């Protein structure tokens, strides 16, 4: 956000000292449309209203790539990125581009099926792996039609190779769906506008859909939105009656955290300190973004205790008694039954546009109280 | 345009609120902030016209 | 006249203020006819005032279009009979759009679309009178749905308003956002 | 910015084009001759458009397909004009009436007549080229039986006094053409 000179009040706290804010001088000719991001955080990509492409490195702060509009097709319905962030994909309505950034070359171009002008949604899925020496990808292509494409895309430095594999054709138009890759296995969630929550899952060659059990007590509800943590492979599920936190694979409903009714297209979750001790996937703290349904104030409920007060036995890796002997510093921390999680209120004006941190630890955001001309 | 922007924060770990002013003289940007997306656990990027705000704390990025 | 110059000035400022109120409030012909009579016989702002009338009032386009084309058939007669034209691209695009909008409102939209398709839209600059803004805005809106069957104009014209505003928002930032969004669905076409 | 080879190509083309317009008046004309012209005209010049406007008028079934290029060249001559216009009265009138003619040949009638009735016919100066004449002749022809009906505000009278002063320069041929123009004056006075 350029200005002839930005300024902020001089800090009196180390709490604000490390707190910082910087521009990237590089820019689109015109205002932003939509963007996507690598899990590595090192990579970033962006597109404007002029639909120029730009990609940039976060830590090394050096230019990576730029593309003017006239280098590009008139239609650009969609965009997608590999989890590594080492490569880029774009969906013009008739044909997709696949380009490297770290090694700018035309890795591939390929025509693909479409049913305009139904809204797109898209998901990358890493293969048996071997980067950089050899690679593969599984291109999910979710559609408002409820069709869900999936494609093979083995790729090597020699030049990207491509072949189609399957066409899911799910019932009914869809609200939402998302990829969820457990380190053990690929899984993919699929909410319906019907409110059905199917999940395809990759048992290697097997690609099995399964009917997750939203249970009888509130089946009728229009959903707000499901959201989960794919690294946790855990399914949170919005309802005004109380969100689900359903288990995957072996699959079960667990518990429903007590909540105020919440606006649609708002729900999301974040957690501090990823780790995978003793097969368990505990985290230090959990937090909960959503706009409110009525008051429409931004809301971020917190749970967990910490810094040493608690450890989160979210789920259990095996819902069974266990006695494996390796060091468990968390055992020194107090066990958390759902009862003591105790949400921490902090209702705030909608006018302050803001987001919860991905670890959920911190709030951040801004708004313009006022602005004026050069005069 | 000159712009009296309002930075602020509220830590959950500290249960604590603070804020900062953010002047923007002669900005050509007109748009409201968003869509937003955290660029890390400690840092976030946000749309502001064609330009993108980047903010962080304790970040190695700075 | 040396006077009619100053009368043309006041009618100028009185029109630039009347066009910006046409976005927040519902405005009525009585305010325009005040500007027209306040103006002089054959001045500069007398032509722009009639354009405003042709744009801001669809219920009065046929009678209005006549008054515009008569004031232009008049400006021309007293140019040769007393002879080279002085038009810039922004005022070309201004008359261009204002006609197509006036002809969509007259049912010939079977033609008015194909005319709107070939409009050369200026770039981003400081020069942008509120007359040309109101026309470019109300023409973008009146052609945001019909034009999809080229489609470049809606997106280019919406970008002109978004990046070619120059006046304070007033239930208009939501309207400019509506322009950008309609342009987005145009991108989504 | 034109070399020295294409300037002569344009002069040669402009004389052949003028020749084809006046020849089209007392002989039967075709496009086969215009293809040779436009190709002979250098690739980005005023003579292109004059060759096109002649093709628009002289070939009426090809109106739809020759109007395409007339707009293409003008939208392209505008394209580089920024990446200020200065048009002449007779240039406006020529394009004005030539579009009116092209629209009637399409099936607009109403739209064709109203544009025709708002044509601003130039007074009577030296700006008389066989193209401007050929257009005004054929446009007077295809419109005199339509705009002559409603009576009140028309240019039919002004248009015919233009073609009067048109025919009469260096053609020096061939009496019967002048006799035909006399038949035109007879057509106007008897109207």
């Amino acid at each position: 956000g350029w200005s002839d000179h930005d300024e902020l009040s001089t800090d009196t706290t180390l709490h604000e000292e490390k707190f910082r804010i910087e521009p990237v001088p590089v820019h689109h000719q015109l205002d932003i449309l939509k963007i996507a991001v690598s899990e590595n955080y090192k990579t970033f990509a962006s597109v404007g209203l002029d639909r120029c492409l730009v990609v940039w490195d976060l830590r090394q702060w050096c230019t990576k790539l730029v593309l003017s509009k006239e280098q590009m097709p008139r239609t650009l319905k969609a965009i997608a990125l590999d989890p590594q962030g080492n490569y880029v994909s774009l969906f013009s309505k008739d044909t997709l581009f696949i380009l490297n950034v770290e090694s700018p070359s035309l890795m591939l171009q390929h025509s693909y099926h479409c049913k305009p002008n139904s809204k797109l949604n898209v998901f990358w899925m890493p293969g048996t792996h071997k980067d950089d020496e050899w690679k593969n990808f599984e291109l999910v292509v979710v559609e408002s039609s409820g069709e869900i494409q999936v494609f093979s895309l083995t790729i090597e430095i020699e030049g990207a190779d491509i072949a189609l594999v399957e066409k899911f054709q799910l019932s009914s138009p869809i609200i939402k769906s998302i990829s969820i890759v457990s380190p053990t296995a690929n899984r993919i969630a699929c909410l319906t506008e019907s409110g059905e929550v199917t999940v395809y899952s990759k048992k290697g060659p097997v690609w099995s859909p399964k009917i997750l059990s939203q249970n009888k007590n509130y089946l009728t509800e229009t959903k707000k939105d499901i959201y989960g943590i794919a690294m946790a492979d855990i399914l949170f599920l919005a309802r005004d009656s109380g969100v689900d936190m359903i288990d995957l694979k072996n699959d079960e409903l667990l518990h429903s955290f007590t909540l105020p009714p919440i606006k649609v297209n708002t729900f999301s979750v974040g957690v501090s300190n990823s780790r995978f001790v003793n097969g368990q996937f505990r985290v230090s703290s959990i937090s909960f973004c959503f706009t409110h349904a009525v008051t429409e104030k931004v809301l971020y409920y917190y749970y967990g205790n910490e810094s040493n007060e608690s450890y989160i036995i979210l789920n259990k890796w095996d819902q069974q008694p266990n006695l494996v002997d390796v060091h468990d510093p968390d055992n020194s921390l107090a066990s958390l039954t759902f009862d003591e999680l105790q949400e921490n209120i902090h209702e705030v004006e909608d006018a302050s546009e803001s987001v919860m941190s991905s670890d959920g630890l911190y709030i951040f955001g801004m708004r313009r109280k006022s602005s004026s001309g050069i005069s | 345009e000159t712009q009296v922007w309002e930075v602020w924060m509220y830590s959950q770990s500290e249960k604590k609120h603070r804020s900062k002013s953010l002047k923007m003289y002669n900005s050509l940007i007109i748009a409201d902030p968003g869509p937003s997306l955290a660029v890390s656990d400690r840092c976030v990027a946000i749309v502001l016209g064609n330009y993108v705000a980047l903010v962080g704390y304790g970040s190695e990025i700075f | 006249s040396p006077l009619e110059v100053l009368a043309s000035w006041y009618a100028a400022d009185l029109l630039d203020a009347l066009l910006m109120e046409s976005l927040s409030r519902k405005v009525e012909i009585s305010e325009i006819e005040e500007i027209i009579s306040l103006c002089p016989k054959n001045s500069s702002i007398i032509r722009h005032a009639l354009l405003a009338k042709l744009v801001l009032f669809p219920e009065n386009t046929a009678d209005s279009l006549n008054e515009v084309l008569a004031a232009y058939k008049n400006t021309l007669d007293l140019c040769s009979q007393d002879s080279v034209l002085k038009i810039n691209l922004s005022k070309l695009f201004t008359l261009h759009s204002c006609l197509s909008l006036a002809l969509q409102r007259l049912g010939y939209g079977d033609v008015s679309k194909r005319m709107y398709q070939e409009i050369f839209v200026p770039d981003s600059d400081a020069d942008i009178t509120p007359l040309s803004f109101i026309i470019s805005w109300t023409a973008l809106n009146t052609f945001a749905p019909i034009c999809t069957s080229e489609n470049d104009v809606v997106e280019k014209m919406a970008m002109y308003v978004r990046t070619a505003i120059g006046t304070l928002k007033i239930q208009d930032l939501k309207l400019s956002r509506k322009l950008i969004n309609s342009c987005i669905d145009i991108g989504s076409r």
